[PDB]
RNA sequence: CUGGUGACUAUAGCAAGGAGGUCACACCUGUUCCCAUGCCGAACACAGAAGUUAAGCUCCUUAGCGUCGAUGGUAGUCGAACUUACGUUCCGCUAGAGUAGAACGUUGCCAGG
RNA sequence: UUGGCACCUCGAUGUCGGCUCAUCGCAUCCUGGGGCUGUAGUCGGUCCCAAGGGUUGGGCUGUUCGCCCAUUAAAGCGGUA
RNA sequence: CUGGGGCGGUCGCCUCCUAAAAGGUAACGGAGGCGCUCAAAGGUUCCCUCAGAAUGGUUGGAAAUCAUUCAUAGAGUGUAA
RNA sequence: UAAUAGCUCACUAGUCGAGUGACACUGCGCCGAAAAUGUACCGGGGCUAAACAUAUUACCGAAGCUGUGGAUUGUCCUUUG
RNA sequence: UUAUUGGAGGUAGAGCACUGUUUGGACGAGGGGCCCCGGGUUACCGAAUUCAGACAAACUCCGAAUGCCAAUUAAUUUAACUUGGGAGUCAGAACAUGGGUGAUAAGGUCCGUGUUCGAAAGGGAAACAGCCCAGACCACCAGCUAAGGUCCCAAAAU
């Protein structure tokens, strides 16, 4: 239940598109703790990790900082592509 | 497949640019089909399509069409020449873009959803894939 | 008038693919649908009377 | 401050962008222009960036 | 066919913007109904056209979230 | 704090639960004159205060409905460069929905305590 | 082909068929070469290659078309104002 | 006037959409109305707030009228939108 | 085959002596592809790069811009230029 | 013209909060055909309600970018209006884009926007009014570049 993780300052659609094309995935990490983080995560990872875990378990996010638990509120995803395209990290409670 | 009314029964052609609005994610079903491209599609093509998929499987099976024709569409007289008016109907389609799901089918298998999918495909005038549900 | 510019029956390729006389039928028509307007001419120009 | 060079035609260029280039002082080809760098001078730029070069 | 006309354009909307000044019988918003109210120093004529009644500089405001108003306030 | 009366996009509301009263306001006692109901003092209005906090009123708590509502990302798009593909590429703005969340009002003048 | 458009032609680009004379295309009517056949054989069906040459005379109708008599290896489809 | 002319249709006015978030914007593009009405359906002052559903009730969709509760607008606004 | 019968596939055991499959997204390409004067949609020769994609450096290339000289009409300087 | 501020407006998008359309379900509101006053039904389900997913030029709880209107503002620029004399023009075309009509046909037709042509020559597209680059007073056996290109035709990298 671990992601390794990047932050990322300001974007555009292209260095978005090029991350997004190299499979990182662009998030947020909001909610109980610290304010708000604009991410990038692995697309791969973040796969394994919810087909071990469910589509709902907890996760362990290491944005920079000391792991994060957080569970994913929602995730936009591209059909006619099959990948990830944003994620909404929900840092919970403890 | 037609409605039973509409309030305006000449009118604009629709838009074909862009992508679905909505219509993407298969929801009742396990198995369905996508568009990857874009054109119109009719009554006619659908009667054929459902009818073709309702055949290959046995009793056993369960089909939801996903689209309606509700935006009808003219043609003219044969033999006129242009102008004075706008045609008569002759005709109702639905809109696809790529994305939307056309068809949803339950209560089979994949490969018996596969090749009854895969036959209604060939009757329509779009490119489509197989999909199957998300997470 | 309406006959006036409609085919024939039974009239074969070279006869059917002639194309060039389509304006003297149109003009044919057209003089007997003139005369329909002077007929409906003559009709307003009635008396009325009740 | 700053020099701003016509590089670059207004034949076929509407005449909103033709109006900023008159604007600024440019009047043919390859003509430079020396200016200050007011942001009401960088909005002139951005609308006819790809007609111009700037050096500084 | 049984169709085919459509009557004169009326010229609705804004006649005289925010920010400015204005003299007196001055159209601002001609209108069908209460698309937009009267306020201050500002009069509503029967085809619910808005006219200032005074010298004085416009200001297109808020009546209620789905309700706006006009002011025409003086200046000094 | 109560009452009156204005101001602000319901963040103010709806809903549920609970609470208080002779100093307010209420219900409340009657048609006695003013006054009044396509019929009735229900209402309106008046002479009132025996009576009751039940209700209206006001106060406390709760986020079920409503309202408001980011960041991030997305659709879209002015402009530019390629090309005609139910388009792509770069920049700038930028939704709507939603998600976290906000919030069960806040003040201004006046008379009372 | 029946149509749409109305760009050329209005100080003129002359119609249908037939005669004379041909020419190109092939989506081949025949002859040639082949695969398959629900091809026993003769005959056939169909499809691929192939345009070298050939591809009828009369009756009716102004007629092309079409129907018919009689043949033929076959009585081809079309472009060429 | 007119996707030749002609027939058919139209010719003036009003309201929507096309109309590309000012305005304006065409076509033989799509849908509808007008050539009036009202001495109150005007002016003013007072007061009132609907339609629809559930329930109870005689002649019964309990639809007539009634009573309550719900209901913020789905009624009504002389007459098109 | 008339059922038989015959014979195979699966399923395995034995020889070997290293790879071997099935799912998806993509890039570039393959047939589909038959028209009428003559190759006959690279302009031609011709190209397996002299094509395509990506990155870079040089260059040609207009009556554009610059250099030089001249004419004209204006503006600023300026007596005169 | 831009920067900034403010403002009107309901478009593309999106959404179903009304208007109409629509799929599959859960109930149903009570009818109907048929059997014997009541009761049944492998059935329409007119409806009501509700869960999920969807459609709209003439639907919108919502709502852009642009464009527009102005400003006791700043910068750059050099035009604007009025009065009078004199005209011509009222057959427009292609390209790109947003849309209608048509057949998401037309070198089609009709509107919005913009450019070019007309009225504009020159370089590329083989040739080719409208495409791309670019706006010719004149001369020059001088140079830098654009678009487009560098094997030969044919100037520049085999
Ligand atoms: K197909
Ligand atoms: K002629
Ligand atoms: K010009
Ligand atoms: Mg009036
Ligand atoms: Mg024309
Ligand atoms: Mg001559
Ligand atoms: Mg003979
Ligand atoms: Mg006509
Ligand atoms: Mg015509
Ligand atoms: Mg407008
Ligand atoms: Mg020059
Ligand atoms: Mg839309
Ligand atoms: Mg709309
Ligand atoms: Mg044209
Ligand atoms: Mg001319
Ligand atoms: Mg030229
Ligand atoms: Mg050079
Ligand atoms: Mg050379
Ligand atoms: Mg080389």
């Amino acid at each position: 239940s671990l992601k390794s993780i990047i932050r990322q300052g300001k974007q555009t659609r292209s260095d978005l598109k090029q991350l997004r094309k190299s499979g990182k995935v662009p998030a947020v990490v909001y909610g109980y703790g610290t304010k708000n983080v604009s991410v990038k995560v692995d697309e791969v990872e973040f796969i394994k990790v919810i087909r071990e875990v469910g589509r709902n378990g907890v996760i362990e996010l290491g944005v920079g900082s000391k792991t994060i638990k957080v569970m994913v509120a929602d995730y936009q995803f591209d059909p006619l592509k099959n990948q990830i395209t944003h994620i909404d990290f929900l840092a919970i409670n403890m | 497949l037609l409605p039973k009314r509409v309030k305006y029964r000449r009118q604009h052609r629709p838009k074909t640019t862009g992508r679905s609005k909505g219509g993407n994610y298969v929801t009742f079903g396990e198995f369905g089909l996508q568009a990857t491209t874009t054109s119109w599609i009719t009554s006619r093509q659908i009667e054929s399509a459902r009818i073709a998929m309702t055949r290959y499987m046995k009793r056993g099976g369960k089909v939801w069409i996903k689209i309606f024709p509700h935006t009808p569409y003219t043609k003219k007289p044969l033999e006129v020449r242009m102008g004075a008016g706008k045609g008569a109907v002759e005709g109702w389609i639905a809109v696809v873009k790529p994305g939307r799901i056309l068809f949803e089918v339950a209560g089979v298998s994949e490969e018996v959803a596969r090749e009854a999918l895969r036959l209604a495909s060939h009757k329509l005038p779009v490119k489509t894939k197989f999909v199957k549900r998300e997470e | 008038a309406q006959r006036a510019t409609k085919k024939p029956k039974n009239l074969s390729s070279s006869e059917g693919k002639i194309k060039v006389t389509k304006p003297y039928f149109a003009s044919k028509q057209k003089k007997l649908r003139k005369t329909v307007k002077s007929l409906e001419t003559r009709l307003e120009k009635l008396e009325r009377v009740e | 401050k700053l020099q701003i060079t016509l590089t670059r035609s207004v034949i076929g260029r509407p005449e909103t962008q033709r109006k900023t280039v008159e604007a600024l002082g440019l009047k043919k080809t390859n003509s430079s222009v020396v200016v200050e760098d007011n942001p009401a001078i960088r909005g002139q730029i951005n609308k006819v960036k790809h007609l111009v070069t700037v050096e500084e | 066919t049984k169709n085919g006309r459509d009557s004169e354009s009326k010229r609705l909307g804004a006649k005289r913007a925010d920010g400015q000044f204005v003299t007196g019988g001055s159209i601002l918003y001609r209108q069908r109904g209460t698309k937009i109210y009267p306020g201050e120093n500002v009069g509503r004529g029967g085809d619910d056209t808005l006219f200032a009644k005074i010298d004085g500089v416009v200001k297109f405001e808020r009546k209620g979230r789905d309700k706006k108003q006009v002011s025409v306030y003086a200046v000094a």
